[PDB]
RNA sequence: AGUAUGGGAGAGGAUGGUAGAAUUCCAGGUGUAGCGGUGAAAUGCGUAGAGAUCUGGAGGAAUACCGAUGGCGAAGGCAGCCAUCUGGCCUAAUACUGACGCUGAGGUACGAAAGCAUGGGGAGCAAACAGGAUUAGAUACCCUGGUAGUCCAUGCCGUAAACGAUGUCUACUAGCCGUUGGGGCCUUUGAGGCUUUAGUGGCGCAGCUAACGCGAUAAGUAGACCGCCUGGGGAGUACGGUCGCAAGACUAAAACUCAAAUGAAUUGACGGGGGCCCGCACAAGCGGUGGAGCAUGUGGUUUAAUUCGAUGCAACGCGAAGAAC
RNA sequence: GAUUGGAGUCUGCAACUCGACUCCAUGAAGUCGGAAUCGCUAGUAAUCGCGGAUCAGAAUGCCGCGGUGAAUACGUUCCCG
RNA sequence: GGCUAUGUAGCUCAGUUGGUUAGAGCACCGCACUCAUAAUGCGGGGGUCACAAGUUCAAGUCUCGUCAUAGCCACCA
């Protein structure tokens, strides 16, 4: 129902899932698809294929909000973010800057054990 | 980063341009060495080394 | 095969119409080594299409099976010259064999006939392959 | 050996304040089916709305980049920034005292982490513990949680592969290349080049060593003083004693038993160590087997006997190129 | 073209257990085969017939012979040695 | 007595008001993978969907009754 022409695109990659999640400015959300929604359970959650596919999901999806060009932000390591930015790209979108904003402590809290595999 | 994309840039070549810039600031690198603590012996062992590479490294390119 | 890189095998051309393309066609349609079957279908063929339109039976094989010719295969992938030729008759043989008429030279006359018009069961085929195609 | 005066570098120590990033929790806005986790899963969280995203609060702990084979400290150790109190070191030239030195049994001070006592604090992490997995079993490694503890104040404990496995002090013995803090000299406008000194590194002549290796930061050449060793186990154990709240620490045997236990280096073998290449090994193709009926061999079962061998690849149309007698 | 009923030939002292072949009758499963797995780089694979050793008789096995006669190899990631 | 809710393989949960045209997970047995094993992958077997009738072109799936069970309530010969 509402109509915004700007829009912003926040990809959280791991080394598990991929979410994409598609918010107005002033961070207010619209659409939001994950690789687990699109089948791919369990460990077919990390591969770049179901970001790719979950990104594309995201980007039609607001395209019914009916916003042509976006800013993207990805946040995290692991596959999919790239494949998942091109897919918004690839959806029609004009992408207007693309910044990494994955968070990186000044030395504050202690990490888990190291895993004795 | 902030990677603002011009009139002419495909979305391709912005996103390569993309990498290039994270792959310059090295963001990565700190979020893998974040997720597992790694003791003082161990982070004293590891610079260790790498200062012996590092002078190993100077010689060869010297001579 | 690792190191060796190997020439591939030069075929002769067929005895009657000298087109590599139509002795190779005879080879994909050969089981084996009835090679003299296998010209007897094909020149059935051949002549059954000249008979209903008097165009050069090379030039309206090769035009057909330039129509059948797949860019790409099939989970996309992409082929070469030679894959293309390769599946284009491997896809233009069974379609005949499903066909109805009593002979297989009548079937396959039948098969290119209807395909080069458009409404063949290789067509529809190929359509598969790309409506298979642009998922990737 | 020490004192006065000028100058310099430093995560040296103690007290207080303060800044930014991030994690966790709380409240709210958007919004809707998943999130999380693994080799794969499951336990767990979520339609009384999670995860994601934005704004605002609470609290604790630690200080990204700089960062360095760098620096400081007797050792243990010490890293955001600012102020206060405070120790040592380096460097120049004069002046001053005139052997005032070195080492050090007993003694005494400090002394990582864990642990203990009293009172606080508690974000994250995490012994014990609970559950889910894996496994023949799993008490573990993996996963989801989680208490002591890790933090502060005041005390105790006195041990570490507390290591350079190398006690302190002094003098002498080729050279070459780095780096940190200073002094001097020379070019000539500002940045370079020679030296000298105190640290910190890489090679290396002589010498030394069983060898590995050390080699002006000696494991070389000599001197002063202290500590320690005398085959492997029993054993840093027992009894006695000192200290400690306790855990325990320190001092410290014998009976008995074996003919070895060790260090360095050499050849081979092995590795669920690494690198390199080839092969119808995989890819690309064509045709088969596993399904049916029958032939033949084997296992098993049965039998009076179903004669005996061959058993992963490398046994199974194998000895047998031919059992009605 | 399995199985079964009936009738025969030959080898052999002797075809019940337990031979091969011929004729009449009968006419089973089977309509292309799951997970998986095998061979083959050219006169090869595939397909068609012919011969021999053993041997009185008893090959779909073994060892040979010729006829017709293909498809595909971009490459070394992956699997094996 | 009144109101409700259930009864599906060797062991369990679906399938729930029409064309249900009963499946899913563990037990097995056989096969495959392995140097040997698992896990896993494949195949086969293992119920006849509480019973009895009614409508209907569709009934485990709905309507009527008869069982077994569970929950709450009511019972002054
Ligand atoms: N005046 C007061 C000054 C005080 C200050 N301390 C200065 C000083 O006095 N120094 C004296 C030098 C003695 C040195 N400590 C002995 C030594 O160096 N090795 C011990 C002898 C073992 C053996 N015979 C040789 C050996 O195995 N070598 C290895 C080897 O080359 C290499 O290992 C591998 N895998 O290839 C390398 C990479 O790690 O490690 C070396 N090993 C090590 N390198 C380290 C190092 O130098 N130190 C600390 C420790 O970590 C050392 N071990
Ligand atoms: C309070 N609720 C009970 C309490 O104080 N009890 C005793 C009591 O004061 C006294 O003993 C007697 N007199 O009975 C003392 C020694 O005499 O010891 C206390 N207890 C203790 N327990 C402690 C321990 O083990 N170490 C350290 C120190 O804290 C010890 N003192």
């Amino acid at each position: 129902t509402r109509t915004v022409s700007e829009g912003v695109a926040h990809i959280h990659a791991s080394f598990n899932n991929t979410i994409v999640t598609i918010t107005d400015r002033q961070g207010n959300a619209l659409a939001w698809a994950t690789s687990g929604g699109q089948g791919f359970r369990g460990s077919r959650k990390s591969t770049p294929f179901a970001a790719q596919v979950a990104a594309e999901v995201a980007g039609k999806a607001a395209l019914d909000y009916g916003l042509k060009n976006l800013d993207v932000l990805v946040k995290g390591p692991g596959p999919g973010r790239e494949s998942a930015v091109r897919a918004l790209g690839a959806v029609g979108y004009k992408i207007n800057s693309i910044t990494d904003v994955t968070p990186i402590p000044h030395n504050g809290c202690r990490p888990p054990k190291k895993r004795r595999v | 980063p902030q990677v603002k994309l011009k009139e002419g840039e495909p979305v391709d070549v912005a996103i390569r341009r993309f990498k290039r810039s994270c792959e310059k600031a090295g963001v990565l690198a700190d979020v893998r060495k974040r997720e597992f603590y790694e003791k003082p012996t161990q982070e004293r062992k590891r610079k260790k080394a790498a200062a012996v590479k590092r002078y190993q490294k100077k010689l060869a390119r010297e001579s | 095969p690792r190191r060796r890189v190997v020439a591939a095998r030069e075929i002769l051309p067929d005895p009657k119409f000298s087109s590599q393309t139509i002795a190779k066609f005879m080879n994909h349609v050969m089981q084996d080594g009835k090679k003299s079957i296998a010209e007897s279908i094909v020149y059935g063929a051949l002549e059954r299409v000249q008979e209903k339109n008097k165009v050069d039976p090379v030039e309206f094989f090769e035009t057909t099976l330039e129509k059948v010719r797949p860019m790409v295969e099939v989970v996309p992938m992409e082929v070469r010259p030679s894959r293309r030729t390769a599946l284009a008759m491997r896809w233009l043989v069974d379609a005949a064999a499903k066909r109805s008429e009593k002979t297989m030279a009548l079937r396959l006359a039948g098969e290119l006939l209807d395909a080069a018009e458009g409404k063949g069961a290789a067509i529809k085929k190929r359509e598969d392959v790309h409506r298979m195609a642009e998922a990737n």
